[PDB]
């Protein structure tokens, strides 16, 4: 047969073929469950990569403040003795840090729904893997249980009719 | 120099986004695994193989009908009271 | 990031409008009706 | 307690964050109750067979 | 460092706001409640 000759022809893979479907779907379900395992990890680690960059950017908004702080300093006593054009040449300065504590400030705040929204997956994400893991040996269970109630009564067949209380009924016979 | 490093620092905070994504996206498409056509629909193939076999032994083993379910509880009032009226007779 | 995001509203079908304001909307009997039962339990 | 000394908006903060719990609590124990019959019945059979 | 510390923020839950009012709110009694009964049981 055309079928026979490309079983034959590739047997390695045929057989492969096979392993999948007597590897129980649940065998494999297994194994797809360390992949999650796996992933959990990265998307772990994944975060705490974006947790790090945002407060990173919060010394950054500290730093150019503190500056701004150290030039509002100087502006504290910098207007005294009624030299207010020495404090006008000081403040002019300020406002050019200002505009990075403005356009970082904002930044800051936007970048904290991120985080939480995303935590806020994993939180909910986690919970969902432990309760399907859960179910999983319930239901391998009721597996492993019907299986191990389907021979128990596909052996019951073999007593009453046509099999061994029936062969007591033929040795009867005899 | 402010805008090289500038840039620098979203490189990382979307790289994260992208690692965030697509360490977000192998976790739902996996769980596109689980819930149909997937392995919790295998989950109701098992049962489904489950129901396949339980209605052999219905066939090969004929289940209670519900006039032996009367039968039983019919007699059992009996097998209860009329048990019983011995006992509320005998241990007056 | 957009192309696989949608992916998970088809997959995974998101809250509606209506099971927003049925958490809410039972939420208020949830904090409401149980705080009922504190305002009354441990008046 | 946390009601006590009339700071009610302490008390619907801490609240709030129990019905979070007490959905999973309701979910889990219907489950526990319903696997009970599962059990039980298996049992049954092996006592039966 | 700052890589780091995060995972300890993800891998232990920090105290939270309400977790700093509850353990204050909640001193203030494990102060004054306490020392109610030291004002009364030694007055």
């Amino acid at each position: 047969m055309e079928l026979f000759n490309r079983v034959g022809r590739v047997l390695k893979s045929q057989l492969t073929h096979w392993q999948q479907q007597q590897e129980a779907p649940e065998d494999l379900l297994e194994r797809l469950l360390g992949e999650m395992e796996l992933e959990l990890i990265e998307l772990r680690r994944a975060l705490a990569q974006t947790i790090a960059t945002f407060k990173s950017t919060e010394r950054q908004r500290d730093a150019q403040q503190l500056i701004a702080q150290r030039w509002y300093e100087k502006a504290q006593a910098a207007l005294d003795r009624g030299n207010e054009q020495l404090a006008r040449e000081a403040l002019g300065q300020r406002q050019s840090y200002q505009s990075h504590t403005e356009a970082l400030g904002k930044s800051l705040g936007e970048q904290r729904a991120l985080v939480e929204q995303v935590r806020g997956q994993l939180q909910k994400l986690e919970r969902k893997y432990l309760e399907l893991k859960s179910q999983k040996n319930l239901y391998l269970a009721r597996l492993k249980s019907a299986i191990a109630a389907q021979k128990i009564e596909e052996i019951a067949g073999n007593l009453d009719n046509a099999s061994a209380s029936s062969l007591f009924e033929r040795i009867e016979t005899k | 120099e402010r805008k090289y490093l500038e840039l620098k620092s979203q490189k990382n905070l979307y790289l994260a986004r992208l690692k965030s994504a697509i360490a977000a996206q192998k976790i739902e498409e996996i769980a596109g695994n689980l819930d149909n056509a997937s392995a919790s629909s295998l989950f109701e193939r098992i049962e489904t193989k489950i129901l396949e076999l339980e209605a052999e032994r219905e066939l090969l083993n004929p289940p209670p009908s519900p006039l032996d379910k009367k039968f039983e509880q019919w007699e059992e009032q009996q097998a209860v009271e009329a048990t019983l009226a011995a006992m509320k007779a005998r241990r007056s």
